C-alpha cells in the first residue's frame, strides 16, 4: 500500500540545524512531485517547500527561503528537508505530501503521518472558525480568495482538505469541483470566481474535523484558516 | 466429414440472413439525409466554429 | 501564462521526452534480424547455434546486440504484417541443402528446394525489402554431401551440366538462389554453408551485419 | 569593366540561392534531422551569409577602390567576413569527422544519428570557436598596439602585414583543418577498400557493382580534399609570403585573385556536400 | 451426393438474397441527395503536431473527452497525449513492440493494445502507484491482433488474423463469445453507438454485422474487390463505411442490407488504411497509402478536401466525439490535429 513515513523530527535548540527524511514505499516515488507542509500547534496548514519530479524545479515559501533545502533520493525513495538556523517560528508538525501533475491528475492526494519539530501571496479566508453540527444534516463551508482562482484555461485551482483529530490531512475536493478517489459522493464542491462552498450532505461522525481550502493557482500555495466541525 | 459439416452451417447461416426485413433504399437514403441535415449546425468540421470557440487555436 | 500545475505538466512531458530519446538510442544499437525459411530447413538449429505469435531471440557477439525475430508461427496472411518488419538490418534465410531431392509433404509433387526458391524469390523481391540485405544459410551440408553420391543433383535441376563433386554441386545451388535476386544494385546477398557442428555461424552474421551497417552509414553520410 | 561587375553579381546569385535551397529543403522535409543533415545546414548557412552580406558589401571596395562605408562599419565587415569564412572551414572538418565515425564507430554512429541535441552542441561549438580565432584579434589590435596603420578609405585587418600572427592563425584555420580532412577522407577510403577486399574473398554483377561504387566514392573523396585545398591554399600562402616582403614580392592583382577564391569555395560547397547527399536530393525533388 | 446437393442450395440462397436486395433498390442515394447543395471546399489546417514516436505509428484512438488520445508505435511505446497542449500524459512501454492496434476505454481508465504477439493487453491508467501497469493480458487468439474496442471497463471486442473476432470478459480474462464466419484475416471492427452491434471487415472482402449479446452474424456485406482495411459506423448506427485495398470506400446500409454509395476517384490508385465520419456524418474522412487524407461528401460522393501533411502512409485517423478536430497518424511517426476556420 502507499506509505509515506517521516523521521528526524524532535526538540532542537534555536539557531540549530535538523535534517528531516520522508521514506516512500508502495508507489512510483520518482514520478511524483513532493511538498513539505507544516502545521503549527493549534494553527492551520502552511506550505514549506516543493521539489518536482526529476528535481528540475524547486520552490520555497518566503518565510523559509534561504534556510531550508529540499532534496530527494529517487533510488532510495527518500525525500529530505535540510533545515538551518531554526527559529521558534519553525515549531510545527511537518507533513510529507505527494503530488503528481498531468491532465486530470489529483495533486495532494496522499499525505504522510508527519514528524514533529519543536524549537526551544493569495489570501484564502475561512471566516467561520467553528460550526456546530448534528449527524444527518447538511453543512456548507465557505472559502474566499483575494484573487480569482479561475485560470484562463478553465480550471479553478481550489482544493479542500479534511484533517480529522489525530490524523493527517486527506484530499476531498481538487480543482474546486472534482471529488478525490475514495471520498464519498456526499461531499460536493461548488464555487465561482473568488467565493467557494463545500457542501456536506448527510453529515456523519467521520466528517467531524477541520476543513482547509488551499489555492494552487500560483506559488506560494496558501491555506485558509480552517473551519472546524463539532457535534 | 469436415466439408459436409461446414456445408450445413454455411447453408444454415444463409437462411438467417435471407429472412430479415429490408426497407427501400429511398427510405434508407432519406433517413441518412435527414440525420445529416438535423445535425449540420453542431458539426464543427462541416461548419468551422469561431476562433474563440476553437480549442485548437 | 501557464498556471502552476500547467508548468508542472509541461515539465512532466519533458521528462517523458528525455526517456523516449534514451529508449530510442538504446533501441538503435540493436540489430534486428528477421528469420525466415521453410519447415525442416535447419531454421530451429540456427537459433540453437545463435544461443504463440512472434518469437524473439536476443544474443550479443562482440559488444553488438542482435534481435532475431521468428515469424514461422504466424499462419495468417504474410502481406498484412510483413511491412511491420520493413527497416530490419538484415534477413536471415535458412535453406536445407539436403532437401534438393525430397518432395514437399503437403503437395506430394513439389520439390522442397523449389519451394524454398519460391519463398526466397518473394521475400527477396518484396517491395518492403528493396534495400534489405539477405543472409542466406545453406544448412545440412554434411547430409547434402552424402545424398549427392547416392542421388545426383540432376533430380532437382534437369538443366544441370555439372559434375557430382560436392564443391561443384554446392556452388551451383548457391548461384541459383543468388540469381533469384532482382535488386542486385540496392541489396546484397551473403551466403554461408552451415552444419550442426559449425561454430562460425555467429561470426558470419556479425561480419555480414557489420558490412550492412557500414553501407547504411555511408548512405546516410552522403558517400553512397 | 562591366564584365567584372557581371561576374561578381553572378557569384552573389549563385551563392545566395544555392545555399538557400539547402536551408529551404531543410525546413520543408521533417526527416532531415540527423546530425549529418544539421552539419550540412550549418555549412549552407555559413556560406549563404557570405554571399548575402560579405560579398555584396565588398563590391564598392573593388569598383571604386576605396571603402566609403566608414571605419566603424569596416570593423563589423572584417569580423563577419573572417567569422563566416572560418566557420565554413570548420564545418568541413566537422562533416569529414562525422563521415569518419560512420565507418569507424559504425554501430554507435547509427544509434547517435538523429540526436538533435548532439548536433546543435557541435554546431554551436563551430561558430563560437570560429569567432574567437579572428573576432577579438581584429577588434582589439588597434586598441592594444597604439594607433591604426590602415590608411583612410581602406578596409582590411590590422594584422594584414603581420608575419607571426598570420602563420599562427592560419595553422588553426587551414593547415590543421586540411590535414584533418585529408586524414579523415583517407581512412574512409582505406576502410572501404579493405572491407570490399574481404567481401570478394568471402564470396558477378553484384561484385562488379560494389567495385564500381567504391571507385565512385574514391573520386568523391578526392574532389572534396582537392577543392577545399584549391580554394584556400593560395590565399593562405600569399598572406604569409606577402607579409614578409610587405607586398613588394607579390603582384597586386595576385592578391585580389586569391582573395575571391575563398568566396568561390562558398559556392562550390552546396554542390559538393548537400547535393551529393542521398537524402537532400530527395528533398530537392519534393520542392521541385 | 449430400455435399454436392448442399452447396447447390447455398448458391440458390445467395441468389435469393441478391434478388431480395435488388427488389428494395428502388432508388439510389446519389439520386436522393442530388438536389441538396454541396458542402463546398473543406479547408483544414494542422493545429498540432505530436512528436515523440520514433517509429511507424500504427494506431490512434481519441478518448471520449475529445482531449486525450492514445497512439501506438512500433518503438514499443504507447503514448497518451494532451491534444490541447501537446503534453505527453503517459508513455507506456510495450512488452511486445509489434503493436498493430490500440484502444482508449470510454471511461478513460484503461487503454488496450496488441499486435503480432497475439495478445490484447489491458493497461490501467488510474492506479494509486502513479504508473500505468498491465491489468490483463487476453490470450486466446491464434493470429495477430488487428483491432480492439472497449464496450465498457469490463468488456472488449477484438478482431484477429485468425479470421475470428472475440468478446472478452476482462475481469476473468476469458473470451465469453467467439464470432466466427470470416474466411480471411479480420482487419478491423467498429462498434455501433449503442454497443449492441459491431461490424467487422476481413481480407475476404466482406463486412459482417455481429450481435454482441447473441453472438451470431446478422448480415453479410460484400462489394469490395480486395481486403477491407478499415470500417466505421455512421453516427446514427444505421449505416457504415468501409475502406479496402482497391482504393474505394463504400457506404453500406444496415436496414437496406446493401451498398448505397461508392467513394472513389480515378487519380486514387492506392489502398485505404482508415475511415471515419464527422459528427453529423456528412463528411467521410479516409486515410490513404498515397500519404494523404481525403475528405469526402458522404451524401454526394464528392471529394470535399485533402489533408496533405504527412511524408509516409496515413496509418490511422480519428474524429473527436464532439466533432471538433480530426487526428491523423502516419508511418512518418507524427500525429497531426486538423480543423477548419471561419
Ligand atoms: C544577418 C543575419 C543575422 C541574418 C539571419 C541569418 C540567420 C540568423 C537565419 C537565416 C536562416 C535561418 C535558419 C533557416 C532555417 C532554419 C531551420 C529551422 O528548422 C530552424 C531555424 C533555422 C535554423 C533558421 C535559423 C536562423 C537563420 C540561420
Ligand atoms: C559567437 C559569434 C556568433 C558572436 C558574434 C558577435 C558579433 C556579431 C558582435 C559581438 C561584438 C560586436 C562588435 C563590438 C564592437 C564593434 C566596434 C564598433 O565600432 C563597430 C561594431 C563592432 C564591430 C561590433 C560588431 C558586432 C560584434 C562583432
Ligand atoms: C554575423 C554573425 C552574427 C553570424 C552569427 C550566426 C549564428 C549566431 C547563427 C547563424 C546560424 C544559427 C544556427 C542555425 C541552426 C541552429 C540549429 C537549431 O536547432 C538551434 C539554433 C542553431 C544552432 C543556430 C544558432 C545560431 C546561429 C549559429
Ligand atoms: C582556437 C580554435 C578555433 C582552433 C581549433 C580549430 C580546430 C582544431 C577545432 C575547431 C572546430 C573543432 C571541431 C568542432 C566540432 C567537433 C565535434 C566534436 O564532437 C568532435 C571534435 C570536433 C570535430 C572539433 C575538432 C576540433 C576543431 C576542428
Ligand atoms: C560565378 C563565377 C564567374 C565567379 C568567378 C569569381 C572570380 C573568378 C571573379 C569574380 C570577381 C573577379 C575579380 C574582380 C576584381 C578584380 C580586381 C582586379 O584588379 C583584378 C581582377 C579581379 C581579381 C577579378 C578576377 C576574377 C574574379 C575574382
Ligand atoms: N584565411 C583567412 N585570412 S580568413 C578569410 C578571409 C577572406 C579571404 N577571402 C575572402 N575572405
Amino acid at each position: 500500500d502507499v506509505q509515506l513515513v517521516e523521521s528526524g523530527g524532535g526538540l532542537v535548540q534555536p539557531g540549530g540545524s535538523r535534517k528531516l527524511s520522508c521514506s516512500a514505499s508502495g508507489f512510483a516515488f520518482s514520478s511524483f512531485g513532493m511538498h513539505w507542509v507544516r502545521q503549527a500547534p493549534e494553527k492551520g496548514l502552511e506550505w514549506v517547500a516543493y521539489i518536482s519530479s526529476g528535481s528540475g524545479t524547486i520552490y520555497y515559501a518566503d518565510t523559509v527561503k534561504g534556510r531550508f533545502t529540499i532534496s530527494r533520493d529517487d533510488p532510495k525513495n527518500t525525500l529530505f528537508l535540510q533545515m538551518t538556523s531554526l527559529r521558534s517560528e519553525d515549531t510545527a508538525m511537518y507533513y510529507c505530501v505527494r503530488s503528481i501533475y498531468y491532465y486530470g491528475s489529483s495533486p495532494f492526494d496522499f499525505w504522510g503521518q508527519g514528524t514533529t519539530l519543536t524549537v526551544s501571496d493569495i489570501v484564502m479566508t475561512q471566516a467561520t472558525s467553528s460550526v456546530p453540527v448534528t449527524p444527518g444534516e447538511s453543512v456548507s463551508i465557505s472559502c474566499r480568495s483575494s484573487k480569482s482562482l479561475l485560470h484562463s484555461n478553465g480550471n479553478t485551482y481550489l482544493y479542500w482538505f479534511l484533517q480529522r483529530p489525530g490524523q493527517s490531512p486527506q484530499l476531498l475536493i481538487y480543482r474546486m469541483s472534482n471529488l478525490a478517489s475514495g471520498v464519498p459522493d456526499r461531499f460536493s464542491g461548488s464555487g465561482s470566481g473568488t467565493a467557494f462552498t463545500l457542501t456536506i450532505s448527510r453529515l456523519e461522525a467521520e466528517d467531524v474535523g477541520v476543513y482547509y481550502c488551499m489555492q494552487h493557482l500560483e506559488y506560494p500555495l496558501t491555506f485558509g484558516a480552517g473551519t472546524k466541525l463539532e457535534l | 466429414t469436415a466439408s459436409i459439416a461446414q456445408a450445413r452451417k454455411l447453408v444454415e447461416q444463409l437462411k438467417m440472413e435471407a429472412n430479415i426485413d429490408r426497407i427501400k433504399v429511398s427510405k434508407a437514403a432519406a433517413d441518412l439525409m435527414a440525420y445529416c441535415e438535423a445535425h449540420a449546425k453542431e458539426d464543427p468540421l462541416l461548419t468551422p466554429v469561431p476562433a474563440s470557440e476553437n480549442p485548437f487555436r | 501564462t501557464l498556471s502552476a500545475e500547467d508548468k508542472a505538466a509541461v515539465e512532466r512531458s519533458k521528462m517523458i521526452d528525455r526517456n523516449l530519446r534514451e529508449d530510442g538510442e538504446k533501441a538503435a544499437r540493436e540489430v534486428k534480424l528477421l528469420l525466415l525459411g521453410a519447415g525442416e530447413s535447419g531454421k530451429n538449429t540456427i537459433v540453437k547455434q545463435m544461443k504463440t505469435g512472434i518469437v524473439e531471440t536476443h544474443f550479443t557477439f562482440k559488444d553488438l546486440h542482435f534481435k532475431m525475430f521468428d515469424v514461422g508461427a504466424q499462419r495468417s496472411e504474410r502481406k498484412k504484417w510483413i511491412h511491420c518488419f520493413e527497416g530490419v538490418t538484415a534477413i536471415i534465410f535458412c535453406v536445407a541443402l539436403s532437401d534438393y531431392d525430397l518432395v514437399l509433404a503437403e503437395d506430394e509433387e513439389m520439390n522442397r528446394m523449389h519451394a524454398s526458391m519460391k519463398l526466397f524469390d518473394s521475400i527477396c523481391n518484396n517491395k518492403w525489402f528493396t534495400d534489405t540485405s539477405i543472409i542466406l544459410f545453406l544448412n545440412k551440408k554434411d547430409l547434402f554431401e552424402e545424398k549427392i553420391k547416392k542421388s545426383p543433383l540432376t533430380i532437382c535441376y534437369p538443366e544441370y551440366a555439372g559434375s557430382n563433386t560436392y564443391e561443384e554441386a554446392a556452388a551451383y545451388i548457391q548461384c541459383q538462389f543468388e540469381d533469384l535476386n532482382k535488386r542486385k544494385d540496392t541489396k546484397e546477398i551473403y551466403t554461408h554453408f552451415t552444419c550442426s557442428t559449425d561454430t562460425k555461424n555467429v561470426q558470419f552474421v556479425f561480419d555480414a551485419v557489420t558490412d550492412v551497417i557500414i553501407k547504411n552509414n555511408l548512405k546516410d553520410c552522403g558517400l553512397f | 569593366t562591366a564584365v567584372l561587375a557581371a561576374l561578381m553579381a553572378l557569384l552573389i546569385v549563385a551563392t545566395v540561392l544555392g545555399n538557400a535551397l539547402v536551408m529551404l529543403a531543410f525546413v520543408a522535409d521533417s526527416s532531415l534531422r540527423t546530425q549529418n543533415n544539421f552539419f550540412l545546414l550549418n555549412l549552407a548557412i555559413s556560406d549563404f551569409l557570405v554571399g548575402a552580406f560579405c560579398i555584396p558589401l565588398y563590391v564598392p571596395y573593388v569598383l571604386t577602390g576605396r571603402w566609403t562605408f566608414g571605419r566603424g562599419l569596416c570593423k563589423l565587415w572584417l569580423v563577419v567576413d573572417y567569422l563566416l569564412c572560418t566557420s565554413s572551414a570548420f564545418n568541413i572538418v566537422l562533416i569529414s569527422y562525422d563521415r569518419f565515425l560512420s565507418v569507424t564507430r559504425a554501430v554507435s554512429y547509427r544509434a547517435q544519428q538523429g540526436d538533435t541535441r548532439r548536433a546543435v552542441r557541435k554546431m554551436l561549438l563551430v561558430w563560437v570557436l570560429a569567432f574567437l580565432l579572428y573576432g577579438p584579434a581584429i577588434l582589439s589590435w588597434e586598441y592594444l598596439s597604439g594607433g591604426s596603420s590602415i590608411p583612410e578609405g581602406h578596409c582590411y585587418a590590422e594584422f594584414f602585414y603581420n608575419w607571426y600572427f598570420l602563420i599562427t592563425a592560419s595553422t588553426l584555420e587551414f593547415f590543421t583543418p586540411f590535414l584533418s580532412v585529408t586524414f579523415f577522407n583517407l581512412s574512409i577510403y582505406l576502410n572501404i577498400q579493405r572491407r570490399t577486399r574481404l567481401r570478394l574473398d568471402g564470396a558477378s554483377f553484384t561484385q562488379r557493382f560494389r567495385l564500381s561504387r567504391d571507385r565512385k566514392v574514391a573520386k568523391s573523396l578526392a574532389v572534396i580534399v582537392s577543392i577545399f585545398g584549391l580554394c584556400w591554399a593560395p590565399y593562405t600562402l600569399l598572406m604569409i609570403i606577402r607579409a614578409a616582403c610587405h607586398g613588394h614580392c607579390v603582384p597586386d592583382y595576385w592578391y585580389e585573385t586569391s582573395f575571391w577564391l575563398l568566396w568561390a569555395n562558398s559556392a562550390v560547397n552546396p554542390v559538393l556536400y548537400p547535393l551529393c547527399h542521398h537524402s537532400f536530393r530527395r528533398a530537392f525533388t519534393k520542392l521541385l | 451426393s449430400e455435399l454436392d446437393q448442399l452447396r447447390q442450395e447455398a448458391e440458390q440462397l445467395k441468389n435469393q438474397i441478391r434478388d431480395a436486395r435488388k427488389a428494395c433498390a428502388d432508388a439510389t442515394l446519389s439520386q436522393i441527395t442530388n438536389n441538396i447543395d454541396p458542402v463546398g471546399r473543406i479547408q483544414m489546417r494542422t493545429r498540432r503536431t505530436l512528436r515523440g514516436h520514433l517509429a511507424k505509428i500504427y494506431a490512434m484512438h481519441w478518448g471520449t473527452d475529445s482531449r486525450l488520445l492514445v497512439s501506438a508505435s512500433q518503438d514499443g511505446k504507447l503514448i497518451i497525449w494532451d491534444s490541447y497542449t501537446t503534453n505527453k500524459v503517459h508513455a507506456i512501454p510495450l512488452r511486445s513492440s509489434w503493436v498493430m492496434t490500440c484502444a482508449y476505454a470510454p471511461s478513460g481508465n484503461y487503454v488496450a493494445c496488441g499486435g503480432l504477439d497475439n495478445i490484447c493487453s489491458i493497461y490501467n491508467l488510474k492506479t494509486r502507484e502513479g504508473n500505468v501497469r498491465v491489468s490483463r493480458e487476453l490470450a486466446g487468439h491464434t493470429g495477430y491482433l488487428s483491432c480492439c474496442r472497449f464496450l465498457d471497463d469490463n468488456q472488449i471486442v477484438t478482431s484477429s488474423g485468425d479470421t475470428t473476432c472475440a468478446l472478452w470478459d476482462i475481469e476473468t480474462g476469458q473470451q465469453t463469445t467467439t464470432f466466427t464466419g470470416h474466411t480471411g484475416d479480420v482487419m478491423s471492427l467498429s462498434l455501433a453507438p449503442d454497443t449492441r452491434l459491431f461490424v467487422s471487415g476481413a481480407c475476404d472482402a466482406s463486412a459482417k454485422l455481429w450481435d454482441v449479446r447473441e453472438g451470431m452474424c446478422r448480415q453479410t456485406f460484400t462489394g469490395h474487390e480486395s481486403d477491407i482495411n478499415a470500417i466505421c459506423f455512421f453516427p446514427n448506427g444505421n449505416a457504415f463505411a468501409t475502406g479496402s485495398d482497391d482504393a474505394t470506400c463504400r457506404l453500406f446500409d444496415l436496414r437496406a442490407d446493401q451498398e448505397l454509395m461508392t467513394y472513389s476517384h480515378d487519380n486514387i490508385i492506392c489502398g485505404i488504411t482508415s475511415v471515419s465520419f464527422s459528427k453529423s456524418g456528412r463528411l467521410l474522412l479516409a486515410g490513404y497509402d498515397d500519404f494523404n487524407c481525403n475528405v469526402w461528401d458522404a451524401l454526394k460522393a464528392d471529394r470535399a478536401g485533402v489533408l496533405a501533411g504527412h511524408d509516409n502512409r496515413v496509418s490511422c485517423l480519428g474524429v473527436t466525439d464532439d466533432g471538433m478536430a480530426v487526428a491523423t497518424g502516419s508511418w512518418d511517426s507524427f500525429l497531426k490535429i486538423w480543423n477548419g476556420s471561419s
